[PDB]
RNA sequence: CCUCGGUUGGCCUCGGAUAGCCGGUCCCCCGCCGGGGUCCGGUGCGGAGAGCCCUUCGUCCCGGGAAACGGGGCGGCCGGAAAGGGGGCCGCCCUCUCGCCCGUCACGCACCGCACGUUCGUGGGGAACCUGGCGCUAAACCAUUCGUAGACGACCUGCUU
RNA sequence: GCCUAGUGGGCCACUUUUGGUAAGCAGAACUGGCGCUGCGGGAUGAACCGAACGCCGGGUUAAGGCGCCCGAUGCCGACG
RNA sequence: GACGGCUGGGAAGGCCCCGGCGGGGAAGGUGGCCCGGGGGCCCCGGGUGUUACAGCCCCGCCCCGGCAGCAGCAGCUCGCCGAAUCCCGGGGCCGAGGGAGC
């Protein structure tokens, strides 16, 4: 009934100054910011959900317009709660500041 | 005007590093950032601590400037700081956040049952005692 | 939580006259585990509840068969639930994540 | 010498090789304070060079072990005679410290030389550290916490982790 | 879903840092009281400083040259400019996120503002250290309403003291109200003093 | 019906000081309940943003608690301009004793392990058809003219008491 | 061992070094570069620092950095 | 998470003046005593001085005194390690090859 991922936030790709690496995303999830905190979402699974004009199926449902593209965590990125993430396809630039559901579900505890 | 002063003999805090959720007695002071800290009863052993991370209390005890484990010790179990100290507001608001910390699901749901009853049988006589107020302000 | 299954699955119900819950199986890696317990030590499971029974078939409907296993087995673990008090309502709610509450610093 | 971290004295004691001139050469000990064993043994062997005409090839080290501080739990004062070499011209010193530790209180010098003199610590030599008794000292930033009854505030107390929520509603409170 | 935060006592740059931060993570900001903004350094050497900055211009045609404005919000507003990558999509976007005020307008006057303690004066600068106001420098360099904002900033203070002694009578109201019902509501105070929401 | 998409509970608010603050209090001293001296607490802020509020699987029986002064909803008064209040309150001819907690009792698509679920959302914008009421029946530009104006546009003027 | 193209305008830097007041000047020695060569870093850049390159995935580094632009200290970093 | 080696065959430290019996010492001088003033006997100043109504430092063995323990249960007082070293768990990336025979 309720909601079910945390909150993160497409802040760019991993990336050095002048050379952007498109296939791995940078996740700023909301209430992570220590290197410390990140252990819990390691290899979790992130998506993008987003919508567009024409309809396309869902799971286990009628079509809409939603879409999304699915990815998971690998790695911590920085001291200050920032991650890496890798998804199926790499994530259109549109969407950078953007929300990314991180949800709970390759769980370990 | 100042209370908590570092002195021989004060009881401080630990916030952060190694020993943090302690408490020392400061027995002697080395540089403007720097004290001989000791904490016989509550394991932590006399070394350098700076005093960036410990914070002060309201206990003083009485040892000299270079008396050793064994004579602080016998200042902290005389002056009981062990119960002393768990007397205080500080540690019980120290052990409430604890106690938040450790809530597991199914004390969260009963803790949102309890501030859910809690907070409407509040709620009731506030307003009854608002309209008691305009009742008797007339 | 009851039994492990052979596939690794677990076999589950929190009873069908609270969740809406089968017998029913789940994953572990799709499941989260909370640090709240009933004994079940007492609780005869039927052996024929295996995943043979619980694969998909083949316009669905539950058989005679699972109506009866589901009643066989809550009639048996809710009085255990029941002897805990507000599990039954906690079992009735749902778990959802609100604002400040993070799941790195929730303890379950 | 680059003075990484904690330094650590060494008892590091070094000979000639013996020639059939000399068939037992003398023994020389020095204290050096360094990051570890391969750089006290360096630094021996350029101030038993500077010192004696004995070189790493014309010699060897017999010794070198880290001297533990007998008194680690005891506030001493310390007393370090200095050598240094400024932008123009080379300088004595005599400094004053307080420690635990006599590594401590040469640490403690060599971050205190960069600070005031801007002297980085290739250019510095230590020649002497003593513990110093409280009544020997010249140095009244050493010398004001010589009381027994000693008794300071903590005034200003800034806020640290200032990004804990790095948005919170109440100005924070600095005195305590 | 806006990050309201009260611009007196922080430092400039500071804020501006970590605002030009938030608005690329995407969250909208708005800054208010912007003439409250502190500026370390002495008043002559920041008024010689915003002075340095009008001497510049655009020397064959100054109303295409550097636009110096005089409002301590939109100099703060130019600042966190600085701070964003503004010639691209993404930095114009996260500069419309932010809106900047000065005083305390009517949308955010009932609303809490948030304070940033990693930009506030108080802690960022030694007690010694002279600083200087935006808003007095903003009036000294040629902004006109700092004396009606003063007007309107008190006339919005004594409505906020009302607001503040209803919300005291309210809180003793509520405690008086617990030491009433404090027998029908004692197995419901011992769960949330167990759980350390209380004491 | 298209289309634009983002989002997935709110915080409805002292002024501020930082070598100091916060809340109560009268036996006071001043003012139009507001302020200060006195006293009492609190202060690693618990009259805590390390916070607060809401917290939802739903329905059926019967019991206890809390409520009864309550819950839901038509006629009046206060409250707002810096970018204006959708709130509190007065009664009404209505209805219920449900809502919230602890229990008794069973029920429901139990869709047979699986993904974009769950909101803000009668969202904004766009055209269109229904379907009832209250209404309202204009200017701009050209053309003509003027010369306070003018390269041309533009500008300033007049054209049925 | 044969045949053999291109070249026979060079320039820069540590150290040595001649003329010149000096020069992003003129002339030598040694070695390395640039020319012939992208890449990370020095904001920018023939030559500096790191490092030389098939097309990619994971990891790790060098020199540089880690308020925001802009990846990285959002460490309750140390001493001045 | 557990084990072990080495060192000054760790240094310090812990317990039994609370290690025993002696001998001294001086100060960032404790009790006392004297002076001075600030309160309702107490506190803070200044002086004297050697244990007393705190402590510190230097047969110390009266079998390295006797015990714990030991590079120390935090998940920190200071190391170098591992033939004197092993166990357990988690996250990520990848599955090249395709007749090996018995
Ligand atoms: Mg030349
Ligand atoms: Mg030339
Ligand atoms: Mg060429
Ligand atoms: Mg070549
Ligand atoms: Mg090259
Ligand atoms: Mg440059
Ligand atoms: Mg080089
Ligand atoms: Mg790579
Ligand atoms: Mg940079």
């Amino acid at each position: 009934s309720g909601r079910l991922w945390c909150k993160a936030i497409f802040a760019g790709y991993k990336r050095g100054l002048r050379n952007q690496r498109e296939h791995t995303a940078l996740l700023k999830i909301e209430g992570v910011y220590a290197r410390d905190e990140t252990e819990f979402y390691l290899g979790k699974r992130c998506a993008y959900v987003y919508k567009a004009k024409n309809n396309t199926v869902t799971p286990g449902g009628k079509p809409n317009k939603t879409r999304v593209i699915w990815g998971k965590v690998t790695r911590a990125h920085g001291n200050s709660g920032m991650v890496r993430a890798k998804f199926r396809s790499n994530l259109p630039a549109k969407a950078i500041g953007h929300r990314i559901r991180v949800m709970l579900y390759p769980s370990r505890i | 005007v100042f209370r908590r002063f570092v002195e021989v003999g004060r009881v401080a805090y630990v916030s952060f590093g190694p020993h943090a959720g302690k408490l020392v007695a400061i027995v002697d002071v080395i540089d403007q950032n720097r004290a001989l800290v000791d904490g016989p009863c509550t394991r932590v052993r006399r070394q350098a601590m700076p005093f960036k991370c410990m914070q002060l209390t309201d206990f003083i005890l009485k040892f000299p400037h270079s008396a050793r484990q064994k004579y602080v010790r016998k200042a902290w179990e005389k002056a009981d700081i062990n119960t002393k100290w768990a007397a205080t507001r500080w540690a019980k608001k120290i052990e409430a956040r604890e106690r938040k910390a450790k809530m597991t699901d199914f004390d969260r749901y009963k803790v949102m049952k309890a501030k859910k009853m809690r907070n409407r049988i509040i709620k009731n006589e506030v307003k009854k005692l608002q309209r008691a107020a305009l009742l008797k302000a007339s | 939580f009851l039994k492990q299954l052979s596939s690794g699955l677990l076999l589950v119900t929190g009873p069908l006259s609270l969740n809406r819950v089968p017998l029913r199986r789940t994953h572990q890696k799709f499941v989260i585990a909370t640090s709240t317990k009933i004994d079940i030590s007492g609780v005869k499971i039927p052996k024929h509840l295996t995943d043979a029974y619980f694969k998909k078939k083949k316009k669905y409907e539950i058989t005679e068969q699972r109506k009866v296993d589901q009643k066989a087995v809550d009639s048996q673990i809710l009085p255990k639930i029941k002897a805990v008090p507000q599990l039954q309502g906690y079992l009735r709610s749902v778990f959802a994540l609100t604002n400040g509450v993070y799941p790195h610093k929730l303890v379950f | 010498m680059k003075a990484s971290g904690t330094l650590r004295e060494y008892k590091v004691v070094g000979r000639c090789l013996p020639t059939p001139k000399c068939r037992t050469p003398p023994l020389y000990r020095m204290r050096i304070f360094a990051p570890n064993h391969v750089v006290a043994k360096s630094r021996f062997w350029y101030f038993v060079s500077q010192l004696k005409k004995m070189k790493k090839s014309s010699g060897e080290i017999v010794y070198c072990g880290q001297v533990f501080e007998k008194s680690p739990l005891r506030v001493k004062n310390f007393g370090i005679w200095l050598r240094y070499d400024s932008r123009s011209g080379t300088h004595n010193m005599y400094r004053e410290y307080r420690d635990l530790t006599t590594a401590g209180a040469v640490t403690q010098c060599y971050r205190d030389m960069g600070a005031r003199h801007r002297a980085r610590a290739h250019s510095i030599q230590i020649m002497k550290v003593e513990e110093i008794a409280a009544s020997k000292c010249r140095r009244p930033a050493v010398k004001q916490f010589h009381d027994s009854k000693i008794k300071f505030p903590l005034p200003h107390r800034v806020l640290r982790r200032q990004h804990k929520p790095r948005f919170t509603t109440k100005r924070p409170n600095t005195f305590f | 879903q806006v990050l309201v935060l009260d611009g007196r006592g922080h430092l400039l740059g500071r804020l501006a840092a970590i605002v030009a931060k938030q608005v690329l993570l995407g969250r909208k900001v708005v800054v208010v009281r912007c003439e409250g903004i502190n500026i370390s350094g002495n008043f002559y050497r920041n008024k010689l400083k915003y002075l340095a900055f009008l001497r510049k211009r655009m020397n064959t045609n100054p109303s295409r040259g550097p636009y110096h404005f005089r409002a301590p919000s939109r100099i703060f507003w130019r600042t966190v400019r600085g701070m964003l990558p503004h010639k691209t999509k993404r930095g114009q976007a996260a500069l419309d996120r932010l809106k900047v005020f000065d005083g305390i307008p009517p949308p955010y006057d009932k609303k809490k503002r948030m304070v940033v303690p990693a930009a506030l004066k108080v802690v960022r600068l030694k007690p010694t250290r002279k600083f200087a106001y935006l808003g007095r420098l903003a009036h000294e360099v040629g902004w006109k309403y700092q004396a009606v904002t003063a007007t309107l900033e008190e006339k919005r203070k004594e409505k906020a003291k009302i607001h503040y002694r209803k919300k005291k009578q309210l809180m003793r109201l509520r405690k008086q109200a617990e030491k009433n019902v404090e027998k029908k509501i004692s197995k419901f105070t011992d769960v949330l003093k167990t759980h350390g929401l209380l004491v």
